[PDB]
RNA sequence: AAAUUGAAGAGUUUGAUCAUGGCUCAGAUUGAACGCUGGCGGCAGGCCUAACACAUGCAAGUCGAACGGUAACAGGAAGAAGCUUGCUUCUUUGCUGACGAGUGGCGGACGGGUGAGUAAUGUCUGGGAAACUGCCUGAUGGAGGGGGAUAACUACUGGAAACGGUAGCUAAUACCGCAUAACGUCGCAAGACCAAAGAGGGGGACCUUCGGGCCUCUUGCCAUCGGAUGUGCCCAGAUGGGAUUAGCUAGUAGGUGGGGUAACGGCUCACCUAGGCGACGAUCCCUAGCUGGUCUGAGAGGAUGACCAGCCACACUGGAACUGAGACACGGUCCAGACUCCUACGGGAGGCAGCAGUGGGGAAUAUUGCACAAUGGGCGCAAGCCUGAUGCAGCCAUGCCGCGUG
RNA sequence: CCCGCAGAAGAAGCACCGGCUAACUCCGUGCCAGCAGCCGCGGUAAUACGGAGGGUGCAAGCGUUAAUCGGAAUUACUGGGC
């Protein structure tokens, strides 16, 4: 099936979340159908901490996607921020 | 083999095999009986057998020994050389 | 072979105290063989009767190496001298090979076995390998290989 | 690494000062500076064209204090900025730290304001920052810690700073010890004994 | 609204099949000079009703026959 | 606004000169090696050679909410027995929690490794029609009723072992009928035909043998049309050297009819035609995994494919097929070969180019480490289990980069 | 990542110096021993061999070799000739 999850990107003890829109048969930085956003653990609070796409994520979920739990708990946090 | 279920699968797979050999074979002695019908001109005869063949395919396709195609084809040209006959 | 064993502290002092005994003792062996050839060449100018058979010898511990090398430099005399050329421990590798081709030698196995890589070469150059398991018949059988050379 | 040995040396070579001293006194009462270094430094020998362009380099790294690697990179940034080379580079150079530090009158000697700047001595936007090539940017703020406010040596160099000529895009206040750099200067502000075509010419081969 | 590239006739010996010459005209990668190139195709006929010397329009189709993949759209000029 | 601003020569043939012409040097860069020398830190990188051979440890499991069940540990129950009368051995009970082995379900076709082979059976780009697809999702409905086996187990019984053979032996979402059948299949129509499986949670009243019935909820199963995803098939162009390699081809090129495949097709056979490709380079020989890119260069260009990412192929060598939605399958099966090992000589076992590691080759390249805390993956309702992927650590001036030795 | 302790205290080598090409003098040998990328040094006046003093360039690195491009318009389409 496709689903979205986090890809790791930066460096030792600098971790850059990508949000992607892959099957779940390819490895965690294999191919994927479209990027999405970003998250990131690390930054500070004078830069943004995460950005998502919210109209592509239920387009795909109505499309038959499915969500893993840290996107799901990064839908929740943005959508009681916005 | 090494692993468990390496081992646990082969036995399987020949139970399998051997329950597939025995559905496969009935399947051609049908259309084997059929076939010589057809040759043989009976039109009758050659009715009966398509109407004794015909649920045979059907449910061996249910149940995926062969895709419902592969039975579709045989079906159709069978009949469309009883058709030839008459 | 006989060395004394310590266990120590550290990791990085290990590697450069072990480097630098072995430069000090290549240093020496390089020394006395080069003191000898330049003192003994022109010493060398005249020459003798004499029969050298060199060998190139495989066994399979550090002690059975030495006591086979020392029995056949034993044996040498003033007019009989059995010259190994270079032995080591283990299997009769490539390197043993082409050496003992290379010279007028043989490869001798003592309790250890030829392989592939060096199999190759000897069967190309028509190399002797010479096979033994006890220390008696082969002492014999080099006494005969060097006896046979004189005259 | 650093240059650690002798200074004047330095000076007597390239024939003229390079402000490596406190100027307590004059230079001419250290040193023969006429004579270059060595027993032969009495001739003078022809010097070719590329023999020119490598002095003229080597006096503009020596007198910022800059290894070659370094001033490589620096070279490389400037060219690839816009506008004329020479002033990016004079810009680059003369945002470094430790130049701008001793420039602001706090020390004695680019080496003492270095040895100054890596032992965490001072902050720059109430930031300590001790790496000595560190790039200011405008209308930044620098000041010292009130923990080697102390220092005497910094004190006498308040002082014997004022007899130097003062910057014009500096603003610097002895009483509270700080200083503002208002914007960067161009190539006009600096001193015309610097000719930047020759460095030029002889890095772009 | 087909896709569609004409020709010329240079073989109708084969049965219910003929063969085409597609003449394109390009530039060298290099040297620039413009060069004449051609490529050769069988095309499905089932009438024969093609002869060698004509221009004729022809277009993809699925692979009716071994190395036959395009079929005959109309015949645009005759020989003779 | 922005996203480019780019171009140096010198030495050397002669008594001396101009020219032509070859040679040598100054610059960048590397998966580098060796010599001398050696403080710290940050990020990266580390068998290019024998696709040579491998000791040892680990690298693919999970579900008691599918099932017959107790192999172990625990709790309860009779109170066995004891017994200090309210404490402790064995006396048991699938009774409960759980769970060794077994059937059954899903997963080992992904993740990882390597570049031996291939001049196209590949790849890159742009188009195309005659196709299927588990887990995910939309819709419409369906879900009645039976039958005979088997593992486990029990009792025997061969072999050195691997591994067996016989008899009794029980259940299920295992297996197989029958009913029912349209929007599905075949058919011009008329007509003819096709499916299945339950489990768990809680409960008032009523039945009630308390076996549970009965109500409700969740989750499973069957059919058909859709979506998303993956894969299969075809076309044009592009993709090394050698013309001291000029002709090649008979299922070969077409056509008719059968057969086969999910699908079109000489994919396969019978017959008929005598064709097809080639100087715009066929056939043949040598060499080679390709690409997004990397180095160099002012540019056009030249060389190259280490690391990251997409595609292809391979798993001791050669050949074949089953199971399966999907393989002609690294840690699956069968046959042949070589090689290594065990033996009662009667016969047997093996496959690191997975992570460490050893031998060997070489100028040359590391630790037989910690943890599933995070990302991602398989199984489950979930708790949870597995993961040498991955996160982190150890060695190495291999490189870029910052600092000090006042 | 921060604070405290003591002490200049625990820490600099490599290559080159005749022209190309930045930087010279003496001693030792005497076409020998040797150097070398090229022209070429050495037969008792060696800035070219060895040692020393001085100097030049890199720097926790410095050199030699291997290899690709540039210099090469020396395959010349941009850009060569008979
Ligand atoms: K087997
Ligand atoms: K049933
Ligand atoms: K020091
Ligand atoms: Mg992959
Ligand atoms: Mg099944
Ligand atoms: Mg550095
Ligand atoms: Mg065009
Ligand atoms: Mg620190
Ligand atoms: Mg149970
Ligand atoms: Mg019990
Ligand atoms: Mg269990
Ligand atoms: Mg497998
Ligand atoms: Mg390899
Ligand atoms: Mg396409
Ligand atoms: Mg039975
Ligand atoms: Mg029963
Ligand atoms: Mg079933
Ligand atoms: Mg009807
Ligand atoms: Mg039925
Ligand atoms: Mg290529
Ligand atoms: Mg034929
Ligand atoms: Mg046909
Ligand atoms: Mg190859
Ligand atoms: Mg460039
Ligand atoms: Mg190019
Ligand atoms: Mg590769
Ligand atoms: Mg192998
Ligand atoms: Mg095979
Ligand atoms: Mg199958
Ligand atoms: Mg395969
Ligand atoms: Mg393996
Ligand atoms: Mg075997
Ligand atoms: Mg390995
Ligand atoms: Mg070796
Ligand atoms: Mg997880
Ligand atoms: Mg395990
Ligand atoms: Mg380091
Ligand atoms: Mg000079
Ligand atoms: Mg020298
Ligand atoms: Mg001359
Ligand atoms: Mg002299
Ligand atoms: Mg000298
Ligand atoms: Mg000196
Ligand atoms: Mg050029
Ligand atoms: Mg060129
Ligand atoms: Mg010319």
């Amino acid at each position: 099936m496709v689903t979205i999850r986090l890809a790791r990107h930066g460096a030792k003890k600098r971790p850059f979340y990508q949000v992607v829109v892959a099957d779940s048969r390819n490895a965690r930085n294999g191919r994927f159908i479209e990027r999405v956003g970003f998250f990131n653990p690390i930054a500070s609070e004078k830069e943004e901490g995460t950005r998502l796409d919210l109209d592509r994520i239920a387009h795909w979920v109505g499309q038959g996607a499915t969500i893993s739990d840290r996107v799901a708990a990064l839908i929740k946090e943005v959508n009681k921020a916005a | 083999a090494n692993i468990k279920s390496a081992k646990k699968r082969a036995i399987q797979s020949e139970k399998a095999r051997k329950h597939n050999a025995s559905r496969r074979s009935m399947m051609r002695t049908f259309i084997k009986k059929v076939y010589a019908a057809i040759e043989a001109g009976d039109k009758a005869a050659a009715q009966k057998a398509f109407n004794e063949m015909q649920p045979i395919v059907d449910r061996q396709a249910a149940k995926g020994l062969i895709h419902k195609n592969k039975a579709a084809r045989h079906k159709a040209n069978l009949t469309a050389q009883i058709n030839k006959l008459a | 072979a006989g060395d004394e064993v310590t266990v120590v502290r550290d990791e990085k002092k290990a590697r450069e105290v072990a480097l630098y005994r072995q430069g000090k003792f290549r240093e020496v062996k390089l020394a006395r063989q080069q003191k000898s050839k330049l003192e003994n060449m022109f010493a060398n100018m005249t020459e003798g009767e004499v029969h050298e058979v060199n060998i190139v010898l495989k066994a399979d511990v550090q002690g059975s190496v030495e006591a086979i090398s020392d029995s056949l430099l034993k044996l040498s005399t003033d007019e009989v001298k059995v010259k190994i050329i270079g032995s080591g421990v283990g299997g009769i590798t490539e390197t043993d090979a082409t050496l003992a081709a290379a010279s007028n030698a043989i490869l001798v196995g003592f309790n250890v076995r030829a392989d592939a890589s060096a199999r190759k070469v000897i069967e190309a150059e028509s190399l002797d390998l010479r096979y033994y398991s006890v220390i008696y018949n082969l002492i014999d059988e080099v006494k005969a290989a060097m006896s046979g050379m004189l005259s | 690494a650093r240059y650690l040995g002798p200074k004047l040396k330095l000076s007597r070579r390239e024939g003229t000062d390079l402000f490596l001293k406190s100027g307590v006194r004059a230079i001419d009462t250290k040193c023969k500076i006429e004579q270059a270094p060595g027993q032969h430094g009495a001739r003078k020998p022809r010097l070719s064209d590329y023999g020119v362009q490598l002095r003229e380099k080597q006096k503009v790294r020596r007198i910022y204090g800059v290894l070659e690697r370094q001033f490589r990179n620096y070279y490389k940034e400037a060219a690839r900025l816009k506008g004329n080379t020479g002033e990016n580079l004079l810009a680059l150079l003369e945002g470094r730290l430790d130049n701008v530090v001793y420039r602001m009158g706090f020390g004695a000697t680019r080496a003492e304001a270095r040895q100054l700047v890596s032992h965490k001595a001072i902050m720059v936007n109430g930031r300590v920052v001790n790496i000595a090539s560190y790039q200011v940017s405008p209308n930044d703020v620098v000041s010292i810690r009130e923990k080697a406010k102390k220092q005497s040596r910094v004190k006498a160099a308040l002082e014997l700073a004022e007899q130097r000529e003062k910057p014009t895009w500096l603003e610097v206040d002895a009483g509270k010890m700080e200083g503002t750099f208002k914007r960067k200067p161009e190539r006009s502000d600096l001193s015309a004994d610097i000719n930047e075509h020759l460095i030029v010419e002889l890095y772009s081969k | 609204k087909i896709r569609t590239l004409q020709g010329r006739v240079v073989s109708d010996k084969m049965e219910k099949s003929i063969v085409v010459a597609i003449e394109r005209f390009v530039k060298h990668p290099i040297y620039g000079k413009f060069i004449k190139r051609t490529t050769k195709l069988h095309v499905h006929d089932e009438n024969n009703e093609c002869g060698i010397g004509d221009v004729v329009e022809i277009r993809e189709c699925r692979p009716l026959s071994k190395t036959k993949s395009w079929t005959l759209v109309r015949v645009v000029e005759k020989a003779v």
